[PDB]
DNA sequence: CTAGTTGATCTCATATTTCATTCCTACTCAGGAGAAGGAGCAGAGCG
RNA sequence: AUCGAGAGGA
DNA sequence: CGCTCTGCTCCTTCTCCCATCCTCTCGATGGCTATGAGATCAACTAG
C-alpha cells in the first residue's frame, strides 16, 4: 500500500527483488569492495595475519591482536580461549570503559586457526556500534571472510564466515536465520537485553550454537534478577534457564527477600540466590579499574532535601483527595498519572518558578557555580521536562540560560552529537541537561564540575551509568552528585522505591 | 433476628383420595424429596399412633 | 483500625445515599431489587400536593397485564382506604390512599 | 541525476510491584399458552 | 450525550 | 403362553410474548497508560 499505487509498487518491487538478490545500490554502497571473498585476496595481502596460536608452539592468541590487547585484555583472552576449549560459555564481566570488541576479535583470531573454526561467528550489537565495528573486524582480522548481516534479503543472501549484525537486525529476520552453520556467538552488553519478560531475551534463547557468550560491564554479585535470563544463552547448559530458576530460587528469594512481614528472613532468600550465584567462579571474567583508573577525583554524591510550599503541598494532597482514584480502580490512566501528577507538581505545575521549590532550589545553586565559575549538568529523563527547564531558565530566568547551556535533542546524528560532548567539555559551554540514555550513548562530560538532578531515572544503577560519564579516567577535578529530592511528596516514595531495587 | 427468613413449609394434598390424596408429603429445609409426616413423626421422637 | 472505619464512613455515608438516590435497594449492579417505587421526589404544586404523597401507598406489582383481583376493590378495604381516590390507568389500584 | 542531510512516523526497553481477594443467595411472586420430548405401558405377532 | 427509571396527555 | 417388539397414551419440560402516540424531569456515568528514544525511510535540495 502506497500513494503512487501498482505504479510506484512495481518500482518497489524492482528492489525488493533486487535486495534478495542484487541489489546496484546495495553493491556500490555495502558489498563491493568491502571485504567481500572477491575482495579479500586484496585486502588479505594487507593481513594475511599469521596466527602465532597456530604458528608457534605454546602460543593461544595471535600476536596481531594480541599486541593491541592490554595486559589484562590479554589475560582475559586467554581464559575466554580456553572457556572455548572446555566447551563452555561465561561472561565477560569487564568495566565500562575499558574495551571488550577487540577481546572478542583476538579470540576469534585464534578460532578460526589454532581451533580449525573455518565456519560463521554471530556477533551482536546497536547499527552505530557496528559501523565502528565492522571497520574494526575488516582491519583486525580479513582471514575470516566477512559477512555483514545487515538488512534482511540482502544480508541473509550472504550465506557463508564472521556474521556481524544489530539487535534491531534480529528482530527484522533472525526467526529465518536459525542455527545458520553457527561455529561460535557472542551478544555485546548483556543488559542489550536484560528484560526476563522481553521477546529479546526470546531471540536470545533463539541464537543457538555451539559456544555461547555475553559480554557485559556488570558483576554477578546481587544482579541475578536479570542475570536469569541472560544465562538462556550464556550457561543453557550450566545453570539452566529462567523458567527453571522462576521456581528454583525465585520462589524463596521472593518469599524472605523483601524482609517479609510475617516469619521469613532476608537471609533465606539471600542463601538460594548464593547457590545460583557462586557456581559461576571459572566462568566469570572480570577486569577492574584498581590498576586503571590510576589519575581521576573522588566519586562523591549526596541527596538535597528540598520541601514543598503551600500551594504545592496543598495540591499534590488535592489531587488525591479529590480524584477518589481507589474508586475508578487501581492502575487506571489517572491513577497512574497520578504517580506522575504529584511529582509533577514540583516539575511543572503548567505555572512560574516561584510556585516550585524545586526551581528555587536550581536557581540558588547555579547562581552560586555562577559565581564560582563551575561547569554545570542538569539530570532529567524526559522531553517534555527538558523544555519546561529550559522555559525555566529562558521565559522564567533567561539568565540561567545565559550561563552557557547546552544540550542533546537525539535527532541530531552522531556527528552533531560528538561535538556537543565536546561543546560542553571545552570552555565553549558551561551548562549541559542530560539524560541516562546519552550518558549510555557516550556523553562522557567529565568538564562538569557540579551536578544537578532535577528528575533521575527509578534505579540508582542507571543513574551511575550516566554518573560514570561524567567520572571518566583522565577527569582532574572532583565532582558531586546532587540528587533534588521533595520532602513529603511521591519522589520520596520513589526514592525509597528505586532504593529497594539498589538495597 | 436479623433474618426474617419468610420462608415457607409447604404441605401438599395429593389430588383426590382415590388413589393420590392417599398421603401428604411435606416440603422440608433443603430436602430434595417431599417426606410424609409419618417419616416426620420419627424424626420428631415420636413413635406411637 | 483507624483506616478501615475510614472506607466504612465513606461506603456507608455514600453508598447509603447512593442507593436512595437511584431508588433501588440492592448491590447497585443489575436489576437488583428495584424500590423504583419507593424513592421519589415531592411534587411541589399546591399543599394537597404534598399531601398526596402522605396518603399514596405503593402496592405490589401483578406485573403489565393484570388488574382486577387485586386492585378490584375489596370490602376489607372498607374505611381504610378511600375508594374514590385511585388514579387511572395503570395505576388503577396500583396506588392506594389511606 | 544523484548523493547528502534532515524531517516524519512507527515501534520499542528499562525502574514501581502494588495489593488484596469480589462474593453468595434468605428468594420475593412469576404467567399463559401451546409445542416438543421423553417414559412407560399394553397388546399383537413370534418362538 | 446514551440508557434506565418514574409521572401526566390522546 | 412367554418373548419380544412395537406402537399408543400419558406426563413433563421448555420456550417466547405483553397496544399506539406524545409530554416532561432526574441522573449516573462515563473516562482509561506508560515513557520519549532510536532508527530507518522519504523528500527536498544542491552540485
Amino acid at each position: 500500500l502506497r500513494f503512487r499505487g501498482q505504479p510506484g509498487e512495481a518500482k518497489d518491487d524492482g528492489d525488493e527483488l533486487y535486495y534478495q538478490e542484487r541489489l546496484k545500490k546495495w553493491v556500490k554502497q555495502r558489498s563491493c569492495g568491502s571485504q567481500r571473498s572477491s575482495d579479500l585476496p586484496e585486502w588479505r595481502r594487507p593481513h594475511p595475519n599469521i596466527p602465532d596460536a597456530k604458528l608457534n608452539s605454546q602460543f593461544k592468541i595471535p600476536g596481531e591482536i594480541y599486541s593491541l590487547l592490554f595486559n589484562y585484555q590479554k589475560t582475559c583472552v586467554q581464559w575466554l580461549y580456553e572457556l572455548y576449549q572446555q566447551n563452555c560459555g561465561g561472561i565477560i564481566g569487564d568495566e565500562m570503559g575499558l574495551g571488550k570488541t577487540i577481546q572478542v576479535i583476538a579470540f576469534i583470531a585464534a578460532l578460526h586457526h589454532s581451533g580449525l573454526l573455518t565456519g560463521p561467528v554471530l556477533i551482536v550489537c546497536p547499527a552505530t556500534v557496528m559501523k565502528q565495528w565492522c571497520n574494526e573486524f575488516q582491519h583486525w582480522w580479513p582471514p575470516l571472510r566477512t559477512v555483514i548481516l545487515h538488512s534482511m534479503g540482502s544480508g541473509m543472501a550472504s550465506d557463508q564466515h564472521i556474521l556481524i549484525t544489530t539487535y534491531v537486525g534480529l528482530r527484522i529476520h533472525s526467526d529465518k536465520l536459525l542455527k545458520v552453520k553457527w561455529q561460535y556467538a557472542v551478544l555485546d552488553e548483556g543488559h542489550k537485553i536484560r528484560n526476563p519478560d522481553s521477546e529479546i531475551s526470546l531471540t536470545c534463547k533463539k541464537l543457538k550454537t555451539h559456544n555461547r557468550i555475553i559480554l557485559s560491564g556488570t558483576p554477578i554479585q546481587n544482579n541475578l534478577t536479570e542475570l536469569w535470563s541472560l544465562f538462556d544463552f550464556i550457561f543453557p547448559g550450566k545453570l539452566g534457564t529462567l523458567p527453571v530458576f522462576q521456581q528454583q530460587f525465585v520462589i524463596p528469594i521472593n518469599i524472605g527477600g523483601y524482609a517479609n512481614a510475617t516469619n521469613i528472613q532476608v537471609q533465606t532468600g539471600y542463601k538460594c540466590a548464593v547457590a545460583l550465584r557462586d557456581l559461576i567462579s571459572p566462568y566469570l571474567l572480570r577486569r577492574v579499574k584498581a590498576d586503571v583508573a590510576k589519575d581521576l577525583p573522588q566519586k562523591k554524591e549526596m541527596v538535597l532535601f528540598c520541601k514543598l510550599t503551600k500551594y504545592q503541598r496543598s495540591k499534590y494532597l488535592e489531587f488525591l483527595h479529590s480524584s477518589d482514584l481507589n474508586q475508578i480502580q487501581n492502575g487506571k490512566r489517572n491513577v497512574l498519572f497520578g504517580i506522575d501528577i504529584l511529582r509533577k507538581i514540583c516539575n511543572h505545575p503548567d505555572g512560574d518558578p516561584k510556585r516550585s521549590g524545586k526551581m528555587q532550589v536550581v536557581k540558588q545553586l547555579l547562581l552560586l557555580w555562577h559565581k564560582q565559575g563551575y561547569k554545570a549538568l542538569l539530570f532529567t529523563q524526559s522531553r517534555q521536562m527538558l523544555d519546561i527547564l529550559e522555559e525555566f531558565i529562558s521565559t522564567k530566568d533567561p539568565d540561567l540560560s545565559h550561563l552557557n547551556y547546552l544540550r542533546m535533542d537525539g535527532t541530531t546524528n552522531i556527528k552533531g552529537r560528538q561535538s556537543l560532548v565536546d561543546r560542553f567539555n571545552n570552555e565553549s559551554f558551561d551548562v549541559f541537561l542530560l539524560t541516562t540514555r546519552v550518558g549510555g550513548l557516550g556523553v562522557n562530560l567529565t568538564g562538569a564540575n557540579r551536578i544537578i538532578i532535577f528528575d533521575p531515572d527509578w534505579n540508582p544503577s542507571t543513574d551511575m551509568q550516566a554518573r560514570e560519564r561524567a567520572w571518566r579516567i583522565g577527569q582532574k577535578r572532583e565532582v558531586s552528585i546532587y540528587r533534588l529530592m521533595v520532602g513529603g511528596s511521591i519522589e520520596e516514595k520513589i526514592y525509597h522505591r528505586q532504593i529497594f531495587k539498589q538495597f | 433476628k436479623g433474618s426474617r427468613f419468610i420462608s415457607t413449609l409447604q404441605v401438599k394434598l395429593y389430588g383426590r383420595e382415590g388413589s393420590s390424596a392417599r398421603t401428604i408429603k411435606a416440603t422440608l429445609p433443603y430436602i430434595k424429596q417431599d417426606i410424609p409426616i409419618v417419616i416426620i413423626f420419627r424424626a420428631l421422637g415420636i413413635i406411637p399412633d | 483500625f483507624n483506616m478501615k472505619l475510614a472506607i466504612n464512613a465513606k461506603t456507608i455515608t455514600s453508598g447509603l445515599k447512593y442507593a436512595l438516590a437511584t431508588g433501588n435497594w440492592g448491590e447497585q449492579k443489575k436489576a437488583m431489587s428495584s424500590r423504583a417505587g419507593v424513592s421519589q421526589v415531592l411534587n411541589r404544586y399546591t399543599y394537597s400536593s404534598t399531601l398526596s404523597h402522605l396518603r399514596r401507598t405503593n402496592t405490589p406489582i401483578g406485573r403489565d397485564g393484570k388488574l382486577a383481583k387485586p386492585r378490584q376493590l375489596h370490602n376489607t378495604h372498607w374505611g381504610l382506604v378511600c375508594p374514590a381516590e385511585t388514579p387511572e390507568g395503570q395505576a388503577c389500584g396500583l396506588v392506594k390512599n389511606l
